[PDB]
């Protein structure tokens, strides 16, 4: 297992460094990861989950993007025959700002 | 348009004629029945034909709408739990016979991902699709799917 | 009960408590820095920066496309704080039409 | 008003006339088209 | 009760750590739309 994790870090290790913006995605999909861990880390230190919409809302929005997010980077790396590397933009965009309106909605 | 997708436009056509006038649908929508299912089957038929058009190509904007059409088909009607048992019953039978893609990851985790929490904003609903078993199908796939990915991307760098 | 009945009252449910306000600051201060630390990762430590700019019509088009995007989200914010539901499709609507032809412009134009 | 054998011939008549149109464009179709 | 009628979500204290999740998520995305476009 050593020879895999050998010869797989730095292959995705230049693969990010010969692409930059495959950086400003991965580094955003780490982070969302945290998130999700603290709020649950909340709920198991205040064991009472009394707004459970809240948490839905706040948790939703972490997993929700993090798909999202992997959606894009999987089709910018080597793009689907039909849609284009600025069709990848421009449908990520709508379907996170509709996530958004519907997390913002189950909140209140 | 469904039948456009399986078969070429000639062979939609007549798919269209067959549903105009078939005794099967006229029963539940005559000129007087205001019931839900007057409502409920074009929704059925749009969100699968979305679903068709995102799964066949992968866009992510083609999956939007089918959540936006399921989240309708949810509101106007009791029956979206065959939508949400059958879509992922495809995905899964994609899924073992060995055809999974880097598509079927973006439309059926976008599909998923903003379906379930548009559906959970009708107050009748409520929490059922983290509650209820009927869509835990659903839950479990979305899982599923996540692990293949990763494992794909071992095939990537692997030998078989 | 010819002459006088006993005096009954209703017994309420007890409200689902909340929690103490320290360790809900110190988990918002938590997501905070956590906020802060990716924002300066991006900055500063990943060397992502601002290589190229657009500029002249172009930058016109960048800028109303920043308008658009900052937009919808002051209208879902706005939207948060009890706003009609009608008067936050109204207002989409009415960004949305220009909006969408100045992003469509500035993704065809740049790239 | 239209009676009841009215809008039944009237019936009878749309769905004769959609299913010979129909039969037209798939007869054409398969023609034309470069198969 | 209505749905109008119901305690809002930031006058609970149990809930000011799922507002901060959301505010802070929708703030780094701005910034990333925003920087995705401008870069090499
Ligand atoms: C991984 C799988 C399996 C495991 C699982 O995840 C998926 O994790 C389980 C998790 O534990 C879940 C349970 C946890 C506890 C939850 C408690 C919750 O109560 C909610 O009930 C609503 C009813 O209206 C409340 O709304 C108002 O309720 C008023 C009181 O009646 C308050 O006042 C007001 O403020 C609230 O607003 C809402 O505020 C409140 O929170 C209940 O409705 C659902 C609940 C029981 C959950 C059902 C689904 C689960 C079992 C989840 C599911 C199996
Ligand atoms: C593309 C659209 C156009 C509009 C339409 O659909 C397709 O086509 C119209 C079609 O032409 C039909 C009419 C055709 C002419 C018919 C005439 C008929 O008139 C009768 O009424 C008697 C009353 O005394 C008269 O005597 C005598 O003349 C006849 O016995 C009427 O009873 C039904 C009728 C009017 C039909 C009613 C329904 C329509 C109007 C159809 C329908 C609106
Ligand atoms: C669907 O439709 C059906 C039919 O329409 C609905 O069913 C009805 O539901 C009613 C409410 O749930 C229910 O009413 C209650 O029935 C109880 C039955 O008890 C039986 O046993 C006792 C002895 O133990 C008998 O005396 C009694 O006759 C029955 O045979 C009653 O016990 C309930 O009485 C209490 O409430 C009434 C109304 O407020 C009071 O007048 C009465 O004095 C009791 O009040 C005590 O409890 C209440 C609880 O809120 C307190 O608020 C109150 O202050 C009293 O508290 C004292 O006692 C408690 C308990 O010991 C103690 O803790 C406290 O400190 C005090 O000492 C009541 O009468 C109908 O019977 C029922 N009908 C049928 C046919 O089933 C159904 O709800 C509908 N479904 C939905 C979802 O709505
Ligand atoms: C932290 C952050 C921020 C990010 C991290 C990353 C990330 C993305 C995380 C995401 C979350 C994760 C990781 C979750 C993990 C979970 C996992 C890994 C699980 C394991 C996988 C398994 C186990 C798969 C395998 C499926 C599986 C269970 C199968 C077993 C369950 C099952 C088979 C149940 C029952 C099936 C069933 C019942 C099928 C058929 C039912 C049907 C079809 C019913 C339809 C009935 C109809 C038609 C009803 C219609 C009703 C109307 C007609 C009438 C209505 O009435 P009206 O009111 O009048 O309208
Ligand atoms: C912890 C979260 C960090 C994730 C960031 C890195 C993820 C990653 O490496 O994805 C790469 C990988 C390969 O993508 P391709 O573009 O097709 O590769 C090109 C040649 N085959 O893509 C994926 O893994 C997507 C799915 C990731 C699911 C992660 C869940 C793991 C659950 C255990
Ligand atoms: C941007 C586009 C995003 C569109 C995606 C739709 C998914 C979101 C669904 C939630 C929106 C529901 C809705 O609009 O009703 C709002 C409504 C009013 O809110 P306000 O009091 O005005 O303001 C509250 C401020 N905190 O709030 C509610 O309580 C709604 C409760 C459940 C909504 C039921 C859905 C109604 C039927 C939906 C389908 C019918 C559409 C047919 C049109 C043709
Ligand atoms: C548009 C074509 C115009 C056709 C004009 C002919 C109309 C006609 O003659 O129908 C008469 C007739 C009776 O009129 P009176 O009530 O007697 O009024 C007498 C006062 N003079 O009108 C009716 O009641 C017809 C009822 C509607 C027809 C039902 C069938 C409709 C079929 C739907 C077609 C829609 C598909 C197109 C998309
Ligand atoms: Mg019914």
């Amino acid at each position: 297992f050593q020879e895999t994790f050998k010869t797989s870090k730095r292959a995705y290790f230049a693969q990010i460094e010969k692409y930059p913006k495959l950086k400003l995605i991965d580094t955003f999909c780490f982070f969302l990861v945290l998130l999700g861990v603290i709020q649950c880390t909340f709920i198991i230190l205040i064991r009472d989950n009394f707004p459970f919409n809240a948490f839905l809302a706040g948790f939703i929005i972490c997993v929700g993007q993090f798909v999202l997010l992997m959606s894009l980077r999987l089709q910018l790396c080597n793009s689907f025959p039909g849609i284009s590397k600025n069709r990848a933009f421009a449908e990520f965009i709508v379907a996170s700002l509709i996530l958004h309106f519907v997390c913002l909605h189950f909140i209140n | 348009e469904f039948t456009k997708e399986i078969k070429d436009a000639s062979a939609g056509l007549l798919a269209a004629g067959f549903i105009a006038i078939v005794p099967g649908y006229i029963s539940r929508s005559v000129a007087g029945s205001y019931d839900n299912e007057a409502i409920a089957i074009t929704l059925l038929m749009v969100t699968f034909m979305f679903w068709i058009k995102a799964q066949k190509t992968g866009s992510i904007m083609h999956a939007t709408c089918a959540a936006l059409f399921y989240f309708y088909m949810v509101s106007a009607w009791g029956g979206y739990v065959f939508i949400t048992n059958l879509i992922p019953l495809h995905v899964f039978l994609l899924i073992l016979m060995g055809r999974y893609s880097s598509k079927l990851y973006s439309a059926y985790t976008t599909w998923y991902a903003i379906g379930t929490v548009a559906s959970m904003q009708i107050p009748f609903v409520g929490f059922l699709p983290i509650r209820s078993n009927d869509h835990m199908a659903a839950l479990g796939v979305f899982g599923l799917i996540q692990i293949v990915a990763f494992g794909d991307f071992v095939k990537g760098q692997i030998s078989t | 009960k010819f002459g006088i009945k006993p005096e009954i009252h209703h017994i309420f449910h007890a409200e689902p408590k909340r929690v103490a306000k320290p360790i809900a600051v110190i988990f918002v201060l938590i997501i905070f820095i956590t906020i802060l630390s990716l924002i300066v990762t991006w900055l500063n430590s990943c060397a992502a920066a601002f290589n190229n700019i657009p500029t002249g019509v172009t930058a016109v088009y960048f800028l109303g496309f920043i308008a658009t995007i900052v937009g919808f989200e002051v209208i879902f914010a706005r939207y948060y704080l009890g706003t009609s539901i009608f008067e936050t499709l109204f207002s989409s609507l009415y960004l949305g039409a220009p909006g969408l032809l100045t992003s469509t412009k500035f993704l065809r134009s740049f790239g | 008003m239209i009676s009841d054998e009215q809008l039944n011939s009237l019936a009878i008549t749309f769905g004769i006339v959609m299913m010979t149109l129909i039969v037209i464009y798939h007869a054409v179709d398969s023609t034309m088209s470069p198969k | 009760l209505a749905n109008d009628e119901y305690p809002r979500s930031w006058e609970i204290s149990n809930s000011w750590v799922y507002i901060s999740a959301i505010c802070g998520v929708i703030v780094a995305w701005i910034f990333f739309v925003v920087s995705f476009v401008t870069t090499s």
